[PDB]
RNA sequence: CGGCGAGUAGCGCAGCUUGGUAGCGCAACUGGUUUGGGACCAGUGGGUCGGAGGUUCGAAUCCUCUCUCGCCGACCA
RNA sequence: AGCCAGGAUGUUGGCUUAGAAGCAGCCAUCAUUUAAAGAAAGCGUAAUAGCUCACUGGUCGAGUCGGCCUGCGCGGAAGA
């Protein structure tokens, strides 16, 4: 099991993701993290911030 | 073509014929009309 | 199936049948359902006669019922040996006297009421005929 | 884009792989489009034509070793209200776990009509008198919300609806933040049943084309399907055949429309309202 | 007019072109182009009434043309206009709709003689009065 | 299909010998005591005896056949 | 009983405004042109139509039709 978070996400039952550890602690023993950004994890919606968590790039305008 | 023990004039060219002792109903207009007996 | 409210006896007797008709006319209305053969009507086939005579003249109109019960035939279950008693109350019969009309119809003309009677014969076990009215 | 295909490979097991594989074959044209269901836990797939659509799975039968098989659509159609009744309570009286638990609510959830706006559903507050204080205005709410899920008619969600409460009563330190919550749910569950409510059914409405004059082809396959038929659009060659049928009797619609129509149709077909289910039909629901 | 092989009778609805739903492809089963009847037909609308159930008597040759015979309103729909009380029978010896005479009928009457087939003037009002007491109406006497 | 055994409120039972008044213990509900549920200390509401009968001074009671649940045997070859 | 013919004009018969237009469902089943032809008889069109009949011409040209009460029979009626 893995955690995701931000807001707004797109998976649906069996698609890919890599996960990475790193532990929330508010679940005893959901021990991970989703890399958002691993081969289907779409780009979360509006980071201006920090945008090198959860892969969003360059708001070129 | 049906058999019963009631054959019934069920269409109106519906015909009642006597081939050989058994009673035939030939509908030419239907064959869903088509009984022997009696 | 008609049946009687607060007979006297529960069991009765065997008997036979012999004899005429006591009400041989057509009598309430106009057209009637006489019977012709000897012999037993059970009540089920009174409301199985009457059940498919409506719908042959659609519900409309009036029939009159001349006949009823209360000839209790019993009969033994399964597997008994003879006699612990009489049988047990099973279904009603109606005994017919050769010549009594059963069904009397009225409200309909002739016409339908020569048509409607064929479905009846084939669901009483006696044959019958269809009388019209007679005057005096 | 307008016939379809779907999945029921084992019900879970080869869903769990397969599924990615129609988009590595979306990158091939945007035309390969599937339609995901969670009502069934289902993705209906599409294609173009006779040719295409056999082919789909044809090259996930080598290359993937899928077990795929064409589903049907199974779905939960919708649910609603007929009457109300003023007299339910939400009497419970559990002791344990603390100082006390007691509860009390008299709960009227009342038929508002089938053609209505997003107002068709509410939490209509009709308190007085303060038997009942204002610092429970979200857990008798809340309680009363939370069995929308499981409703005992083969459990189905179910709309067009509206709540106005009366009566209860409430003690110092027995009444909780979930002493009417439940009182608010298990008596609601009991305003339930008392009602003869209604099944319903998504009906959608019938585009399907016509050469010039081909009524007497279709006249029978969409009047068993309950066709509501109301007319058609009418040009100089092309005439369309226009009716309201609902979406689950489009069992096996898309391979046995060409079988009828001597191979020479293309239908389409738009969802739009809640309609009625009687008990003849609503038998084949559970 | 020539023999009968496509010869139907139609046009439930005057005033709105195309009656999609009830004739639908009642022309249409010979593949009959509507687009042209439709312009021919408001062409001739300019001198008699609108929107009103009026049907047609058409034909056509072995060359595409079209013939219509157009006529006035059918005398069952007659009381929905002369009388003005849009209903019909339910059971029509037992109902009541409305009640007109026939000295007040006889203004379309005028109309249309000249455009039914009989041979008496007063007996073709005559397939008005017979037809009121048959589609739930009673006439004033 | 057939003995013994009964049906008295939501629940379970004396009233039945030898016909005369429908009570009783614990639930729903409310109050006293305490700061409050529970307990104790006391009450209120709850049936006209599954049902149809006849009988009769009046029927749960007296008898008969049915609805249903128990229980007893359903055996020799 | 046939042999060749009309075998309808009016008008979708207001319904049911279901797709119902001789002819899905309730009922009402007027009459005119008339020598005569049910605002419908069997089908049959998705509904028109198509095909036929009643009711009605010319011809052939002598008996012909449906029930009732009855005689003796046919069907119903398959077993090792």
């Amino acid at each position: 099991t893995s955690y995701i978070g931000g807001e707004g996400h797109n998976l649906q039952e069996h698609s890919v993701i890599l996960i990475r550890g790193g532990r929330v602690k508010d679940l005893p023993g959901v021990r991970y993290h989703t890399v958002r950004g691993a081969l289907d994890c779409s780009g979360v919606k509006d980071r201006k911030q920090a945008r090198s968590k959860y892969g969003v790039k360059r708001p070129k305008a | 073509m049906k058999v019963r023990a009631s054959v019934k004039k069920l269409c109106r060219n519906c015909k009642i014929v006597k081939r050989d002792g058994v009673i035939r109903v030939i509908c030419s207009a239907e064959p869903k009309h088509k009984q022997r007996q009696g | 199936m008609l049946q009687p409210k607060r007979t006297k006896f529960r069991k009765m007797h065997k008997g036979r049948n012999r004899g005429l008709a006591q009400g041989t006319d057509v009598s309430f209305g106009s057209f009637g359902l006489k019977a012709v053969g000897r012999g037993r009507l059970t009540a089920r086939q009174i409301e199985a006669a009457r059940r498919a005579m409506t719908r042959a003249v659609k519900r409309q109109g009036k029939i009159w019922i001349r006949v009823f019960p209360d000839k209790p035939i019993t009969e033994k279950p399964l597997a008994v040996r003879m006699g612990k008693g009489k049988g047990n109350v099973e279904y009603w019969v109606a005994l017919i006297q050769p010549g009594k009309v059963l069904y009397e119809m009225d409200g309909v003309p002739e016409e339908l009421a020569r048509e409607a009677f064929k479905l009846a014969a084939a669901k009483l076990p006696i044959k019958t005929t269809f009388v019209t009215k007679t005057v005096m | 884009p307008v016939i379809s295909i779907a999945v029921e490979p084992k019900t879970k097991a080869d869903q769990e792989k397969m599924g990615l594989a129609l988009g590595r074959l979306a990158k091939e044209d945007p035309s390969f489009r599937v339609w995901t269901d969670e009502e069934s836990n289902q993705t209906i797939i599409a294609g173009m034509g006779e040719l295409h659509l056999d082919i789909i799975v044809d090259r996930m039968k080598r290359e993937f070793n899928v077990e795929a098989n064409v589903g049907k659509p199974q779905v939960a159609y919708r649910e609603t209200i007929r009457q109300k009744v003023t007299d339910v309570e939400g009497k419970h009286a559990k002791q344990s776990g603390g100082r006390g638990q007691y509860g009390h609510v008299v709960i009227d959830m009342y038929p508002l009509e089938p053609g209505s706006n997003p107002k068709g559903y509410e939490f209509i507050n009709d308190i007085k008198g303060g038997v009942i204080p204002g610092e429970y205005i979200p857990a008798v709410d809340k309680g009363i919300q939370e069995q929308l899920k499981a409703g005992p008619l083969a459990g189905y969600p179910v709309v067009d609806m509206g709540i106005r409460l009366h009566f209860g009563s409430y003690h110092d330190v027995d009444s909780s933040e979930l002493a009417f919550k439940l009182a608010a749910s298990i008596a609601f569950k009991e305003g339930f049943k008392k009602a003869k409510p209604v099944l319903l059914e998504p009906i959608m409405k019938v585009e399907v084309e016509t050469p010039e004059e081909n009524t007497g082809d279709v006249i029978g396959d969409l009047s068993r399907r309950r066709g509501m038929l109301k007319g058609q659009e009418s040009e100089v060659t092309g005439v369309k055949i226009h009716a309201e049928v609902p979406l689950s009797e489009m069992f096996g619609y898309a391979t046995q429309l060409r079988s009828l129509t001597k191979g020479r149709a293309s239908y389409t077909m738009e969802f739009l309202k809640y309609d009625e289910a009687p008990s003849n039909v609503a038998q084949a629901v559970i | 007019a020539k023999k009968v092989q496509a010869y139907v009778k139609l046009q439930v609805a005057a005033g709105m072109a195309n009656p999609s739903p009830p004739v639908g492809p009642a022309l249409g089963q010979q593949g009959v182009n509507i687009m042209e009847f439709c312009k021919a037909f408001n062409a001739k609308t300019d001198s008699i009434e609108k929107g009103l159930p009026i049907p047609v008597v058409i034909t056509v040759y072995a060359d595409r043309s079209f013939t219509f015979v157009t006529k006035t309103p059918p005398a069952a729909v007659l009381l929905k206009k002369a009388a003005g009380i849009k209903s019909g029978s339910g059971k029509p010896n037992k109902d009541k709709v409305g009640k007109i005479s026939r000295a007040q009928l006889q203004e379309i009457a005028q109309t249309k003689a000249a455009d039914m087939t009989g041979a008496d003037i007063e007996a073709m009002t005559r397939s008005i009065e017979g037809t009121a007491r048959s589609m739930g109406l009673v006439v004033e006497d």
